[PDB]
């Protein structure tokens, strides 16, 4: 539903939430900007691709504004968005998608749509069914009625998904995550009239993001090998990261 | 060094 009895956490969570058209204009802005437009490829792919930096700038501002997170050191916050930044754009598009659901496109940070026929005629086919199985998640999620409490709990639940062992600060983490997660089983339990234990749907949820996310860096790496990325990507530094 | 670093220790 709407909320009465929110948990604390959701709440400064969402006083947290940047805004969507000042992220907007601001990564159009930065895509406004001259580049070295490479000859061997559409021009489009490296706009994309500095789109999808730009939208990993933005959310690592929303991180460093987050609770817990902010009283950490940076070998912390560095490994933490090292192991959920495919994880945080993923999910941010998927939740791009079901707010503003068209079944027949899919609506970039831009504004722009783009047709799934688009996709299924110009893209690969790697690329192909990652836009198709993202698009089944937002269909899931979309069935499940998620709303923006959820969504935000589940943003800070996947930014602390991770387990304590590679962390130097371990307690707080911890404390991080079962908040976390007795937040939304709170959440949940208190809104949900439907049938069905919405929390683990959503956990689910959370895996098949996790899944999609390895897909994604799948992709990424494919490009890499073949020396397709602009130089200095942000995004390709986050895949070149010591895995944790 | 990388560019992540650059984000987390840029002013707020
Ligand atoms: C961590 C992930 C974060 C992603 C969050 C942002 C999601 C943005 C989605 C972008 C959708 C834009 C699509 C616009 C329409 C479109 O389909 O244009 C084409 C597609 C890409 O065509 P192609 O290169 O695939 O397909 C190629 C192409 O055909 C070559 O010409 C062939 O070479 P060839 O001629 O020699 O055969 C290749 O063959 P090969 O396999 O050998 O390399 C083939 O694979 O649009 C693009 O340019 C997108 C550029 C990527 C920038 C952003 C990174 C996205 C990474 C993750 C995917 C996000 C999907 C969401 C699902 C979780």
């Amino acid at each position: 539903s709407g909320g009465p009895n929110v948990p604390e956490l959701i709440l400064q969570l969402l006083q947290l939430e940047p805004d969507e058209d000042q992220v907007r204009a601001r990564i159009l802005g930065s895509l406004q900007e001259p580049t070295k437009s490479r000859p061997d490829q559409p021009a489009a792919f490296g706009l994309l691709c500095r789109m999808a930096d730009q939208t990993f700038i933005s959310i690592v501002d929303w991180a460093r504004r987050c609770m817990v997170f902010k009283e950490l050191e940076v070998a912390d916050q560095m490994t933490l968005l090292q192991n959920c930044w495919s994880e945080l754009l993923v999910f941010d598009h998927i939740y791009r998608q079901v707010q503003h659901g068209k079944e027949g496109s899919i609506l970039l940070v831009t504004g722009q749509e783009v047709e799934l026929t688009t996709v299924a005629t110009q893209a690969g086919s790697l690329l192909h069914s990652l836009v198709l199985r993202a698009q089944e998640l937002v269909l899931q999620l979309l069935a499940l009625q998620l709303d923006r409490q959820e969504f935000v709990c589940l943003k800070f639940i996947i930014l602390f998904s991770l387990d304590l062992k590679f962390l130097n600060n371990h307690i707080l983490v911890k404390d991080a995550q079962e908040k976390a997660n007795a937040a939304l089983l709170d959440y949940t339990l208190c809104h949900y009239p439907h049938s069905g234990d919405k929390f683990q749907q959503l956990l689910l949820c959370l895996v098949e993001v996790r899944a999609l996310s390895m897909q994604a860096k799948e992709y990424l790496y494919h490009k890499h090998l073949g020396n397709e990325m602009p130089r200095n990507n942000l995004l390709i530094e986050m895949l070149q990261a010591k895995q944790t | 060094p990388s560019l992540l670093k650059k984000l987390l220790l840029a002013p707020a």
